[PDB]
RNA sequence: GCGCGGAGUCCGCGCACCA
RNA sequence: GAUACUUUAAAUGUGCAAACAAACCGGCCUUAGCCAACUGCAAGGCCGGAAAGAAAAGAAUUAGAGGCACCAAGUGGGCCUUCUUCGGUAAGCGGAGCAGGCGAUGCGGAAUGAACCGC
RNA sequence: CCACCGGCCCCGAAAAUGGAUGACGCU
RNA sequence: CGGGUAAACGGCGGGAGUAAUAUGACUCUCUUAAGGUAGCCAAAUGCCUCGUCUUCCAAUUAGAGACGCGCAUGAAUGGA
RNA sequence: GGGCGGCAUAUCUGUUACACGACAACGCAGGUGUCCUAAGGCGAGCUCAGUGGGAAAUCUCACGUAGAACACAAGCGUAAAAGCUUGCUUGAUUAACGAUUUCCAGUACGAAUCGAGACUGCGAAAGCAAGGCCAGCGAUCCUUUGCGAUGAACAAAUCAUACCAGAGGUGUCAGAAUAAUUACCACAGGGAUAACUGGCUUUGGCGGCCAAGUCGCUGAUCCUUCGAUGUCGGCUCUUCCUAACCUAGCGCGACGCUAAGGGUUGGAUUGUUCACC
RNA sequence: GAGUACGACCACACUUGAGUGAAAACACCAUAUCCCGUCCGAUUUGUGAAGUUAAGCACUCAAGGCUCAGUUAGUACUGAGGUCAGUGAUGACUCGGGAACCCUGAGUGCCGUACUCU
């Protein structure tokens, strides 16, 4: 009454393929790493932003001026 | 059916070359392991502290955190009709840094050497030859091929 | 198994706080109020006719049962509760 | 009564590392020492090595590499007789000038010098050493000893003491010097001093003389005519020797 | 689990029973 | 060993890589990260360079458009064969591994035959 | 003229309605 | 907890070993609430079993009379 | 088949298992529901099983690659140790809802790995330690203990309740509270499944063939049939086979070859087939 | 050409038996009032320098082992194929991959940092 088997398993399967992993750039989050390099990182992160905000200021005044 | 522990079946698997017991040495414990490296995972049966499952035994993935004692990473392994990208966490002492690129590293090197060679003016090496060409044979000893009486 | 009878640890508890003394004490359940909500229910539930309408369990199988201790230091007035292996014994003293 | 080692015995040994076989270094304890935490990647760390033989003591600054250890600076107590000590070499005294010999000529390479003097009055004293893990920090190192047994009074840690008070980071506590005092868990500076300075050394080679007076120990001294009472100032002149001429080496 | 006896442990007696 | 456990060790397998969100060469910014310290190391960015866009040496090929969701059916009694096999004296007997079939399929062959040969 | 090894064929080879290289036949 | 009661429901072994070729009047042990008494039987109740002896027939796995190591007969669950 | 027996119902090791992983049978050989304040943690010193030579079990010297030990089954692992002796200890505590592995639906439970913070232990130091590596365990509701908002017209003290963390248990172990009998019997179905023929395979029969072990010619399964294929023996009647009892021929009183044309009985006891007179 | 201290790989470095050892060093060796530890200054700890290469150590030389080749051998085994041969066990063939033990030949450590001597 109790059957086992994998016949067909394989076969099923491969219709619709094994498919390749997610490349490794994307969903690479960063929870549960070690927390103190974390934590500096997460300052030159922000660091970071608002030079990008300082940068496009300038970029607007000087299109601006010419 | 009746026993499925976490070390099943692992009595080959999970042990040591012929006299080669022992313990990890200072070549191992110096090795510096950044993210981002490519490591193959392999169990060390005489340390036994974060050793993986058997499963992860021949693989090699991509480290993504190290810690004090510890690195984590990332090996793919397939389910039903997809492959997963599973995490694990172990200790130094059972990874080793991989190979798997010295080719690719080597062709971008001598390609860089060539593009400096070319610049300057030097003279570049001489290409190498098809072996599989035709030309004339010299023979130095011919024999006869055949199948004798005494041969049986 | 045996246990100390007298462990040394802080127990800060808004008071000394310094490693001293603790006096050990083995948990056991208090006794059951007549007026638990529950109680009261199941009392309501049972009166007048139609029997037993709960369930009675019968099919014991465990023959151990988890210790827990409640460990409490001087001055410093508050418990704290910790839990052993299980084990059929548990004497409670320090003679080694 | 069958053979031991027969064919099959020799088929199935495996031989131990090299240095086990001579019984020089120990591997476990080896591997801690030089084990580092893998989130500093590769910084350097280094070991106070310190190894006595029977007419030396040998003290040296070393990292490890996977090629092989290199020896940032070695000092020996052999070259002593260059700054003024001269027939009592290899004991506690020798020890302290050896450390702040080597301290001294550390700090004079890595060019931190004229920062963290050190002690510039002696003193058999305790004061913590001021770590990271606990203005800028001293330069650090971990004792290594090998496998000399870690006895209360041992020259090792006389070795060490020399280190501290030269102005090095050596992390320790006082519960292996000489003055130390266990059932009342404190030290005694004044019995660490006389160690230091050498005092016993006075009161054998006195004891030694006025019992020989009467019809082989302390030969050189008897016969190079080394008087008591002075012992104490030849240590205390070498020590500022070594203060002002760091390298001043053997000659030729 | 609750009361009695008899040598927190045990022994009997009669009672109680929603994980 | 006893009187099959094992140093050695295949064939058939199995993990990773093989230049366009990647990697290589030099500025510079930032971190209450490591280090005695930084002009070293770690991390995130900005500014530049190079680019047989991957040569030659048997030096790939493709009836080769990648990824991401939503809603829902039937099914959850299988059976036969090839090569491995465990139980059983054996079975058109019971239990498994890999692949192909019938079930769900006729047609052309083996006089005849669910499953053989060809298609 | 002997000892052994082959190829076809012949003994070894005994059941229950009359019957099957598919049938006839073929040397 | 103490008494009583089987023409109340029912029960009547665990067994062993000794003795005058045989055998056991004879002895010893184990043991129960008690240890099958008077009777009766291969019975409409006996597995082995077509038991063994006698009779009935030319010949009887059937019938009758005897015997009793009674798988598992027996006293108003009534015996003869 | 079902019943009886058992547990193959939670759970571990070696094999089955086919050099990644996965893989079954009331398959094989064995284990588990506990035990330990040390048999847990750390530092130091030391080397074990055994063998050989000595001294009115113990003392001594040499050798001794693990052939001993590590609570308990097995497999791996380990020698200035992971074993033995010893000193100090309680990291077997707490741990902001960090991340992960095994099972796997990529849910939970149990077990395990890498961490951050507190308070500590041992050590001169680097370090090591949040049990004894790997089996040793448990939802909702209810009860109960520890810790720091509500009872709606207001207020006080009791009492009840609430958020968070544990404990009391479900062994059919992802968790109802459960005794028999039917020959007086019933219903819905099943050839998914037994009792009878038939099929496969073996059995037991049964003597032959070379040589003097060898080589051949009742059971067990569950395929068909539960909107039914009438179940033993005798009587009656026909037909076929040979592995020859008689009758017919041969070769050597018995033994062998050809030969299936013709024949092969009446009764006592028993339902008997057999058996026996 | 050597030595010492720390080492990486961990027998081409190990086990057994002999011979040689310039100077430096390392080591045996002397000792026990103090620091410290034992039944025992044996081990260990402190303080020394009379003697010695006798041992340790290093080098060289002969056997078991170890390491690298050859043979064994296109053998054993094996992926794919047949309306192949054989009652069958099994076997050969066609397109590919391809061992092991035994036996035999050769050798017997090598690479770093610091300081010293002839
Ligand atoms: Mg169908
Ligand atoms: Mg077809
Ligand atoms: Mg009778
Ligand atoms: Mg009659
Ligand atoms: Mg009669
Ligand atoms: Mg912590
Ligand atoms: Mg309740
Ligand atoms: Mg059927
Ligand atoms: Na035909």
């Amino acid at each position: 009454s109790k059957n086992h088997t994998n016949h067909n398993q394989s076969s099923k399967n491969h219709r619709n393929g094994i498919k390749g992993p997610v490349p490794l750039h994307l969903h690479n989050s960063k929870r549960g790493s070690w927390l103190p390099a974390l934590v500096n990182a997460r300052r030159v992160r922000k660091h970071n932003q608002k030079a990008a905000l300082k940068k496009r200021r300038e970029r607007i005044a000087a299109f601006a001026a010419k | 059916v009746h026993s499925y522990g976490y070390k099943s079946g692992t009595r080959h698997l999970f042990a040591k070359k012929f006299r080669k017991h022992g313990v990890p040495s200072v070549s191992t414990i110096l090795t510096n392991i950044k993210v981002g490296d490519y490591v193959d995972v392999v169990a060390d049966s005489a340390v036994r502290e974060g050793m993986p499952h058997k499963y992860y035994h021949g693989r090699t993935g991509i480290v993504w955190n190290v810690t004090p004692r510890g690195v984590g990473v990332i090996i793919n392994k397939p389910v039903r009709t997809r492959t997963l990208r599973k995490r694990i966490c172990v200790r130094f002492e059972h990874v080793r840094k991989s190979r798997c690129q010295e080719a690719f590293k080597a062709k971008e090197h001598q390609f860089q050497a060539y593009l400096a060679a070319k610049k300057a003016g030097k003279a570049l090496p001489p290409l190498q030859k098809s072996s599989r060409l035709g030309g004339i044979v010299r023979p130095k000893n011919v024999e006869v091929l055949a199948r004798r009486v005494a041969d049986y | 198994v045996n246990y100390p009878k007298k462990k040394v640890m802080h127990c800060g508890d808004a008071r000394c706080n310094a490693h001293k003394s603790f006096k050990v004490v083995q948990y056991k359940a208090g006794k059951a109020r007549l007026f638990a909500r529950g109680k009261r229910r199941y009392d309501r539930k049972q009166s007048g006719y139609g029997g037993q309408t709960k369930p009675v369990f019968h099919k014991k199988a465990k023959t151990t049962k988890k210790i827990v201790l409640k460990l409490q230091c001087s001055g410093c007035k508050s418990i704290r509760q910790v839990v052993l292996k299980r084990t059929k014994h548990f004497e409670l003293n320090d003679k080694k | 009564v069958k053979v031991v080692k027969n064919k099959a015995y020799f088929k199935r040994f495996q031989v131990k590392y090299r240095r086990r076989r001579e019984g020089k270094t120990d591997y476990h304890a080896r591997r801690q020492m030089v084990l580092q935490d893998k989130t500093k990647f590769g910084s350097p760390k280094y070991r106070l090595v310190v190894r006595i033989t029977n007419k030396d003591i040998i003290a040296q600054i070393v990292q490890a590499k996977i090629v092989g250890d290199e020896v940032v600076m070695a000092a020996y107590a052999h070259e002593l007789p260059a700054f003024g000590i001269e027939h009592g070499l290899t004991n506690y005294a020798a020890a302290y000038a050896t450390g702040l010999l080597l301290a001294r000529r550390t700090l004079a390479k890595l060019g931190i010098a004229d920062k963290f003097q050190g002690a510039k009055e002696a003193d058999g004293s305790y004061s913590a050493v001021r770590t990271k893990k606990d203005e800028r920090f001293p330069f650090k190192a971990i004792l290594d000893v090998g496998l000399a047994r870690t006895t209360t009074g041992a020259r090792v840690f006389g070795v060490l003491k020399g280190a501290v008070d030269g102005g090095m980071a050596v992390p320790h506590r006082p519960n292996r010097f000489p003055g130390y005092n266990k059932e009342k868990s404190s030290l005694d500076a004044k019995v660490h001093r006389d160690r230091i300075f050498g005092k016993h050394v006075a009161d054998y080679l006195k004891q030694v003389k006025e019992e020989a007076s009467s019809n082989v120990q302390f030969s050189k001294y008897m016969a190079a005519k080394v008087l008591p009472e002075s012992i104490e100032g030849m240590y205390k002149k070498a020590h500022a020797a070594i203060r002002a001429d760091p390298s001043k080496s053997l000659p030729k």
